[PDB]
């Protein structure tokens, strides 16, 4: 449903975001800066795709993402400028423990005086990334070292339709706040004792100010930067949102991507009404109310061939269910059921 | 014990005994295909011993059941007298007859007249009483409470209505027939049949234990027979024949399925067949 | 105290323990992630510790959720019977069994009977009498009203019913075995535990005055102990012994969890682990 | 009861002991995801708490956890020569330390060494024998069996070997100290901690019958103190102080595990924190 | 044995009892994480026991945090009352309260009025008084000299200011409330909680010879009781309880965790939830 | 067991692929395996091994000779389930790194998705096996092996 009723993404082209990082450094053009000669190698190509996992990221508590990193056990420049962007441009409660943990690491590794990456990689465990990660915002959320983290809120607005469920509220895609300022889970303030090394890397503590200037989203995009997500409130049942994961590959996006989304202030857009998205949600109830509605009047005994039929005897019973889904009216959930049978067989769908 | 049976008991144990056939039927017919491998009976019947057509059961493991025969239970015979609206009730009046009773009356349960005049003793299948006074033939000595029905064999110094060896009325009482002077004893033996049914009294002893560890307050463990006895002695006045065989099937069958599920060998003939 | 528990107490009950567990996994996640020093660390708490998602609650303050509490302890203990599904629970036997009892039993009620044959003094963990008068032994000498549970160690001149040192009744009944006469003195001590929660006790004390304020005219301070046992007496009789545990853990938990959101300690386990 | 502790024993112990461990981690992690609804939190637990996968144990259901519990406790307790070859024992050459006991010594284990010269009373925390005749100073009059670790309080008429409060063996001697008459009474309390460990005695009641139920012969249930004093003194006598701890843990976990899966509340914490 | 606290002592237990529950946590990860293989778990630990995210401090490795313990108890409670500059140990402005006290006061301490004119022994949790002579109703007869709060039971000829049950004062005092002869016996149980924690009493034994072969002048092994008395005996009178709390706390966590870092074994929940 | 050490090459901390070989001296091959296969069903790691059980259904038929049960060479179970000796999930907290060769750690799950076995497929197997099950003279299910090629 995402991804078909967001066609389109608010972002702002890159071009802009290199001359006002451009404007805001302080350091002669001659003079070669690897956190200006990182963005000049990035696009927003699938700058759409990211938006759609960030809304289901949104949407969905247990759809957290997961970040792809193509480092192993060395960073490169482009590592850690991704990672400082992820971490001040995308908030916290969209991503997955692991990867809160690993950028919370990276950023950690150049800030202690001791510590390195492939030590903290090492020591720690996956299984308490989530303490980790508490343990290193809070040693960079103190008063020698104060890095803001990216944060969001949760909307109750919604747009008056007719429906027959009930809805809830949802996260934003975006880290700001309804007023239209930016929100951090700590101090807004920036200010470091020492700069940031880690093996050769080294970055200038006026550097991460600058970053900081240049990720401020744009003002005049608010009203348009709403709608779809009033939209997307008001049209998406409510116990939806408890739901597992089934397709992983619908959770994972690489660094370099959701850092170019970050970056350009990307936000969700889409083109149609409230009430094309409450007409598929009520198809796709109807449905399901055909096939218990079949089920009920031609296959409910509870007498013979239950749990112990053997499989054979599956061939009978499923055509039903297949004549019935190839009627029309049906054509979404059949395209559903069968382009992800992998994940989801017919034998638990059959029994649900 | 202490319970109380609601007007509408019957329908419940309509539902009850239903719900119990089923689950010893599937019983039956998993035990009839086990593999005979490295996994046990037990972890066999949990992943395949389950209901999924029946409306009021919500899980497709036998621990539906089970919590389904906690609700019905609960609902028939303890003190809340609460309406199943979960299960669907259509008419209150249909009730499938249940089987006739197969349960031998050994220890029959008789009064005395209250006049202080015999001595009760019990027997195998026969109570004897001797008089205490002098007696006088064709005046009361003992009736039964329990409801029996059979034949009459060896009837010394007493009367019974009696036709061609068959006992008459379902509750018989026993009078002298001759002056009987002197501290004489008279006895009476039934090859009859009390309420109940014989059969799984294994399954009884070791499913009582398991639905009173959850009604500890309303049920306590004991034998069969005063279980019965009590159940019975709780139905009320207004009730036929019809209704109250439900309701001691039902009363029965719970515990009786409730110590099947965890000892998993068969089923009695009046739980599957029913 | 005066007050009257409604027959449907333990569907609110759930919904109680179920906000109090909440609150007190909020304030340890809270405690954990608390790392600056600059700001106190009430301060942070009282600026996200009050967010919590649940029907009925509509508050994103502490004061919100101290509201919670303060209108479902009323409802369950203080008022007569009012409906559970105003507070919108969905099914009412479907309750979550709360945690068993470990409350040390130091003092041990008992009743003496009538006659005053015996004198009672309650020491640390058992109890002696004194025996004014000849006694035959094979008589009840005390009853324990509380109920109780645990080994048993150290009995002389008396005789209890259990097996291999464990008690078997909940209740015990203390017996003479031997004739004893000219003032003499017989023990019991046990082994046991209680009906209330041992843990938490300083955030009892600090939490019953907060909502003895509030309900003055039904609520007083004490003692833990004193408050269980009248909270106990104070039951309705006609309700299973599954369905107390429920209404006994909130009653005790409400005042902790009160006492807890002002000294922002840690929270028990019985509290937390529900 | 009767029982044979093998050399075998810290091996599967160890896999009991981790075995037991999950099962409570799944239990908790499941009782913290259930939302009330439709199916009980029974039905919720059998379709998911069930699972766990280590080598051995075939069943997504807790019957199979159920199987592998009996098989491991047979193994390593019982009379019959069994082993399971399907576990993970084979790489068992190191094992993980149990957590230390936290069980009070209430009632400790002590010997009159000969000639009926003291009687012997308990109480809750302290013991006391009267010198039936004279006695020199410096001998031995009474030596416990059962080990305990802890301080010593309020010692009269005796002495101990303690320096700082606490005592420096692990099996305490008390010895007079003066030549004293007949009739005199020395005392002795201990707040120590005896072999074992507290919380959870309430699913101990209800797993040691479940478990005394399968080995109908060789296991008579019996209060915690009783079993753990069996236990230690049935082991053999060349096994070092590591390996019998986790043997004794493995002893005391299963019983409480198979009571835990009957009445889903929490886990202690020794068994969880494994 | 002699110490000094100095005035900046709860700005240091403020990090050492969160650096100790860092490393009780990373210990509990561990364990639950450890593969039984060729390394032993003592081996495997000591790769990946250190801790992160505490600047300032030498933690990447348990020898580390040994050093670390070690370093700020001496800063702290020994005679060299420095204060390192790796913290900032001169701000600290704000803290986190510490968890409540847990453990039993079973040998409470008291000082006679004046002179002598009582016989006290102590008990298993309440202590009895011998009048030499008589004494009339209305004066003191003994006071406690260690803060203690919980209930009161076994009230015999004295009188303690309470209601419902609840110790009015953290410092009660007895008092006869009858004229009484000589040879009198009155009592005072108390059902309450002393200053400390009564878990890991056992890694606190082990523990606290750790410390004491480096400080051997200052620090000796002795009782948990004995500690926690002399501790708070030597703070300064002018100092807040809440602000002593934090130093108490830090007091008793540096020797547990300590006996923690060599026996692997779990650590206490007062030590993790801080 | 070389299966079982190729595949912990890349999982243990320590030990390398030579490392794991080495371990024959001081043990067996069953005893390895038992070893390898127990540390893939830890906390840690979770692979799933393919299992099979023994059959013993057959249609009735006259015969002369007598009839034996034989174990299924597909994993999937009489009622379309898998069947896996330690676990049903892959779960496993690391990567495959062996001899600098890495694989993601959420390519196992994609594998194990692309080797499930549908409906219609177990329906073949097992009407073959039951055919053939129930006509092969089992008296020389006891045959030792002659022509190696064979096997």
């Amino acid at each position: 449903l995402d991804r078909a009723f967001l066609d389109g993404v608010g972002f702002t082209p890159l071009a802009e975001k290199q001359q006002q990082l451009q404007l805001q450094l302080k350091t002669n053009i001659l003079t070669a800066n690897l956190i200006r000669s990182a963005i000049n190698g990035m696009n927003t190509e699938s700058n759409l795709e990211v938006a759609i996992k960030m809304m289901q990221a949104a949407q969905l508590h247990r759809a957290s993402i997961e970040i792809a990193f193509p480092m192993n056990v060395s960073l490169s420049p482009e590592i850690i400028v991704q990672c400082f962007i992820v971490w001040m441009s995308i908030p916290e409660q969209l991503l997955s423990d692991r990867s809160n943990f690993i950028i919370a690491a990276v950023i950690w590794a150049g800030f202690s005086a001791d510590d390195s990456y492939a030590d903290i990689m090492r020591r720690s465990a996956r299984a308490s990334d989530r303490q980790n990660y508490d343990i290193i915002k809070a040693a960079l959320s103190s008063r020698k070292f104060k890095l803001p983290r990216a944060s969001t809120t949760l909307f109750d607005e919604n747009e008056p339709v007719v429906r027959r469920y009930q809805i809830g509220r949802v996260y934003a895609p975006f880290p700001v706040d309804r007023y239209g300022s930016p929100v951090y889970s700590n101090c807004t303030k920036v200010e470091l004792a020492s700069d940031y090394n880690a093996e050769g890397f080294t970055i200038r503590k006026d550097d991460f100010r600058a970053l900081q200037a240049v990720l401020r989203i744009d003002e005049d995009r608010a009203a348009d930067m709403f709608t779809t997500l009033r939209i997307m409130i008001s049209s998406i049942p409510a116990v939806w949102y408890d739901a597992e994961v089934v397709h992983y590959p619908h959770t994972a996006v690489e660094l370099e991507q959701l850092a170019a989304y970050g970056l350009t202030g990307a936000y969700p857009r889409t083109n149609h009404s409230v009430d094309t998205i409450v007409k598929t949600v009520n198809n796709i109830s109807a449905t399901y109310s055909t096939i218990a509605q079949m089920l009920s009047t031609i296959d409910l005994d509870p007498t013979r061939y239950g749990t112990s039929e053997s499989i054979d005897k599956f061939k009978i019973a499923w055509e039903n269910v297949e004549s019935v889904l190839n009627m029309e009216g049906n054509d979404f959930v059949k395209t559903i059921m069968y382009a992800y049978e992998d994940n989801f067989p017919k034998k638990d769908f059959y029994m649900m | 014990m202490n319970l109380e049976i609601n007007n509408f008991a019957p329908a419940i144990s309509s539902i009850g005994s239903q719900l119990c056939s089923l689950s010893a039927q599937k019983l039956l017919t998993c035990r009839k295909q086990y593999g005979n491998g490295a996994k046990s009976f037990e972890e066999f019947y949990a992943e395949i011993g389950g209901i999924i057509g029946m409306m009021g059961i919500n899980s497709q493991t036998p621990s539906g059941i089970r919590e389904a025969i906690y609700r019905l239970y609960q609902s028939a015979f303890l003190f809340g007298d609460i309406f199943p609206e979960s299960f669907g009730i259509q008419n209150t009046q249909n009730i499938k007859p249940p089987p006739g009773f197969t349960a031998p009356a050994k220890k029959l349960e008789v009064v005395l007249p209250q006049g202080g005049a015999f001595d009760l003793i019990y027997n195998n299948g026969e109570i004897r009483v001797t008089t205490t006074r002098n007696v006088q033939a064709g005046d009361l000595v003992c009736t039964v409470t329990f409801p029996i029905q059979g034949s009459v064999i060896a009837t010394r110094n007493c009367h019974v209505n009696e036709i061609g060896g068959q006992l008459t009325t379902t509750r018989p009482e026993i009078i002298a027939s001759v002056p009987m002077p002197a501290r004489t004893v008279i006895v009476a033996s039934f090859d009859a049949i009390e309420i109940g049914y014989g059969e799984g009294d294994d399954l009884f002893a070791i499913g009582i234990a398991i639905l009173s560890n959850r009604f500890n307050g309303q049920i306590t463990p004991m034998s069969r027979h005063n279980y019965m006895t009590q159940m019975f002695a709780n139905l009320p006045a207004n009730m036929s024949e019809r209704d109250s065989s439900a309701v001691l099937h039902f009363a029965q069958a719970a515990p009786v399925v409730l110590g099947m599920m965890e000892r998993l060998t068969g089923a009695p003939k009046w739980v599957l067949d029913y």
